[PDB]
């Protein structure tokens, strides 16, 4: 809504926003391809079958 | 938003990411919205309640006033109930048979038009009674109001002659018109001979407790009765303008008429379309119309009988010069007594209270003409009419007074009088004083220690203090400033003349000292003038300080009944003059310093030659000028004195540094000049410290000049490698006497050469000007101000 546009704090909030979002796609496909079971465990690699 | 990005700047006045200061900035916004909603809260509430009473009374009068004109539907439609029913009897034979004889007023018009002829011919003397009062007619409520009702019975021939305008016959106002010659104008003018002689009888100094009672009672009875009567005829043209101009000017005629309407729409046709709005029925019903000028048009002759007796009591001369308001305001006292006596007599009319303010038009307009130009006593012009303004105010409600509006222009006449008078006064006082001061064997007003006051300046003191008694006496922002500040321009002409003729006192002691001990080939006519200028010029500075006494001290002493703005407008040009009260001392007392000197110019340039080097020239200068400040010292005003002896040590050191360009080669060779800078330094020390006793200025107003003493000892005694720092330190205090003095010091010296003058004195010249960019950006011009001695080719 508030655009804002620009610094003060927004922008230079949105960097950590969008890169935190690609960080959550990183951890997201990490746990997705963990027990995909493209690595096999109950988890990725902590084997419980 | 266009506010929010600006608010993003206001919160961007916290940093950029400033969450703590963003929180506090939000608390600031909460304070702003907080108070804005406190005032918007209560303001919105007051507006809401205004809408509440607004719609509450639009309600309450829509409904209740719709049931007030519809309560006039209730009670006025109840009026239509008994229209042809009421009074339970033959009302048809009461309004058409018994009221047929109401259209039979013949014999009453014959014996009352005939008796109105004969008996008002008798009432042309009986009801027109006079000669002289005998209670104003006698008894004009019997007499003059008997002529009013006799003129109200002849208002059938005066006012209902304008109602009976071709009613049924031709001789109703023709054969009765000769019955109205002794009938109407022998009753209406009988009430106007009794009314003009009633109010004129009420203009007779008592006037009286029964004469103005009866007479004014007739002049309120027929006055207010005449007012509602001709107000009923003007409301017959306004009730016909309400009525017949709702009929003829409906508009549905629609021509309208030619030519009995527009004009006279709406009057509109007498008996009865133009009459019955002042005639029957009509429970009045004539209208009256007595008496027209009982005091309905004759109360103006009562307040104009004290305002024509008052305006008549001017006697425009003014019988001394301004005695118009004496008898005129006496008729204003008789206007208050006749006014309140007549309101005690008559409530409705006949001079209730307007005689007082009408007599204030008599005293106001009277006092605004007796001194209009300067034809009255110009010195007593505004004091008279202003004294009757405030006093004749205080003699009433404050209000049979004399409003003038010519006060201030007469105060411009007091400006021209007191200012040009004080030009004459001040000029004679000056030239008298200065021609006394050239008689130098006797001083002015006695005291043996030179604190003499003066004589014509005392006439300025006390007598100009008496000149401003009208200034402060009327408290003018145009005289108590204007005579005072234009008088301060006259004081500038004064101190210019103290500069002029006190400079002639200076010349008088200059050539009188030439006659005394200074080579008498100088003698002038007006300068036969021995020692004694001391008491004269200090007597001048003494009444500079006594011009501070009455000018300054009387100035802030009395002027305290305006604001400090106007008081300040006075204060700008009498009390900064304290500096002016030694500014003559800026011109007189420096003359004193040269006239301590002018018996002694033989050692004043034999210094720096060989006679003073081992001799008694220092004895003459230091000891003789020491005694010369051992007789001015008891005799001198203080503000003159500190600046004086200050400028004695200074001017006496530059008369001690006179001969630096005579080019005598310095006797630091065998120390003869050098002892003249050292041993004579002991002799030229008690010229600073026995001159000064009773105070501790002996070196305090001499230290600044021990600078040029000891550094000049470094300048003119000392050799090559000790005149550098002479100009270093002597530059660090006195750059007013510039570097080229050393050139003259090296004009007076062979054994420090000219190339040494190039290095020392020209690199020291660069010290002078580059230090003037460095350290002067040293102190002021002083004793050594413009004694920059002549320089050779560097």
């Amino acid at each position: 809504m508030n655009n804002k546009s620009l610094k003060t704090v927004e922008i230079l909030k949105p960097i950590n926003q969008q890169l935190e979002l690609q960080e959550h796609l990183l951890f997201n496909n990490l746990i997705e391809e963990i027990h995909d079971i493209m690595y096999s465990k109950s988890n990725k690699t902590n084997f419980t079958r | 938003m266009s506010s929010d990005p600006l608010q993003q700047v206001c919160d961007l006045i916290k940093g950029d990411l400033s969450l703590e200061r963003v929180r506090d900035i939000k608390e600031q916004l909460l304070k702003e919205k907080s108070v804005v909603e406190y005032q918007l809260n209560k303001e919105s509430d007051k507006y809401y309640g205004e809408v509440e009473e607004s719609l509450k009374l639009l309600n309450l009068s829509k409904n209740s006033v719709t049931s007030i004109k519809q309560q006039i539907n209730e009670v006025n439609k109840l009026g239509n109930d008994n229209r042809f029913a009421i009074n339970r009897y033959d009302i048809l034979f009461r309004a058409t048979k018994l009221y047929e004889t109401v259209n039979t007023t013949s014999s009453i018009y014959d014996r009352i038009y005939n008796f109105v002829a004969l008996m008002e011919h008798i009432e042309r003397l009986l009801v027109a009674e006079l000669a002289e009062d005998a209670l104003e007619t006698g008894c004009p409520h019997l007499l003059e109001i008997h002529f009013l009702l006799t003129s109200a019975r002849d208002f059938q021939e005066q006012v209902v002659v304008m109602a009976k305008e071709a009613t049924e016959d031709a001789q109703r106002t023709v054969m009765k018109l000769f019955s109205r010659l002794s009938g109407i104008i022998s009753k209406f003018d009988k009430l106007l001979d009794g009314l003009t002689y009633d109010i004129v009888e009420m203009a007779r100094a008592e006037q009286i407790s029964l004469a103005i009672r009866l007479f004014k009672i007739y002049d309120l009875e027929e006055r207010e009765d005449l007012r509602i009567e001709a107000i009923r005829n003007i409301i017959k043209k306004k009730e016909i303008e309400i009525e017949k101009s709702s009929i003829k000017k409906l508009p549905n005629s629609k021509n309208t008429a030619r030519l009995q309407d527009e004009t006279p729409k709406v009057i509109e046709y007498p008996t009865n379309k133009g009459l019955y709005q002042e005639i029957m029925s009509g429970t009045i019903s004539t209208r009256t119309a007595p008496r027209g000028y009982k005091h309905f048009l004759i109360n103006g002759i009562n307040n104009s009988i004290s305002e024509m007796f008052g305006e008549m009591r001017e006697k425009y001369v003014g019988d001394q010069k301004f005695d118009v308001l004496d008898n005129m305001d006496w008729i204003f006292n008789e206007l208050i007594i006749v006014k309140e006596h007549i309101a005690n007599c008559c409530p409705p009319h006949w001079n209730i209270f307007e005689v007082y303010f009408d007599q204030y038009y008599k005293e106001l307009h009277s006092l605004i003409t007796d001194l209009v130009e300067s034809e009255p006593e110009t010195i007593i012009i505004l004091d008279i009419l202003a004294f009757d303004k405030t006093f004749q105010d205080t003699l009433k409600q404050d209000k049979s007074v004399i409003g003038d509006k010519e006060k201030e222009t007469l105060f411009k006449d007091y400006l021209n009088l007191i200012v040009v008078k004080m030009t004459e006064w001040i000029g004679n006082l000056e030239k008298a004083e200065f021609d006394v001061f050239l008689e130098r064997s006797t001083p002015p007003h006695s005291d043996s220690d030179g604190l003499l006051f003066l004589d014509g300046t005392k006439t300025c003191f006390q007598m100009f203090t008496q000149q401003v008694e009208v200034a402060a006496g009327t408290n003018q922002a145009k005289i108590l400033v204007g005579v005072v500040e234009r008088f301060s321009d006259l004081l500038t002409k004064r101190q210019k003349n103290w500069i002029s003729k006190i400079s002639e006192e200076i010349k008088k002691q200059i050539n009188y000292n030439h006659k005394y001990d200074i080579d008498p080939e100088s003698i002038t006519p007006e300068d036969e003038c021995p020692g004694g200028l001391v008491e004269y010029l200090i007597a001048v500075s003494n009444d500079q300080m006594k011009a501070a006494d009455y000018a300054v001290a009387i100035s802030s002493k009395y002027g305290k009944l305006v604001s400090k703005v106007y008081e300040k407008q006075i204060t700008n040009h009498l009390e900064g003059t304290l500096d002016g009260f030694a500014e003559v001392a800026q011109c007189s007392s420096l003359g004193l310093i040269t006239l301590m000197f002018d018996d002694l110019r033989k050692p004043y340039q034999e210094i720096f030659s060989k006679t003073w080097y081992m001799g008694s020239q220092a004895q003459q200068i230091a000891d003789t000028l020491d005694e010369y400040l051992l007789d001015i010292k008891p005799q001198m005003n203080s503000v003159l004195f500190v600046n004086f002896i200050d400028n004695v040590i200074g001017e006496t050191i530059i008369k001690f540094l006179t001969a630096l360009s005579f080019e005598h080669s310095f006797k630091n060779k065998n120390n003869k000049f050098l002892e003249a800078m050292k041993r004579d330094f002991e002799i030229f020390y008690q010229l600073f410290v026995k001159v000064l006793d009773g105070n501790e200025s002996k070196d305090t107003l001499i230290t600044q000049n021990f600078t040029v003493m000891e550094f000049f000892m470094d300048l003119s005694c000392e050799p090559i490698d000790s005149i550098l720092d002479i100009w270093q330190k002597y530059l660090e205090v006195y750059w007013d006497s510039r570097i080229d003095l050393l050139v003259g010091i090296l004009k007076c010296r062979k054994d420090v050469s000219s190339s040494e003058r190039k290095k020392i004195v020209q690199q020291a010249t660069e010290m002078l000007h580059e230090y003037r960019r460095n350290m002067e950006a040293d102190r002021e011009p002083t004793l050594m101000r413009r004694f920059v001695l002549e320089f050779e080719k560097q």
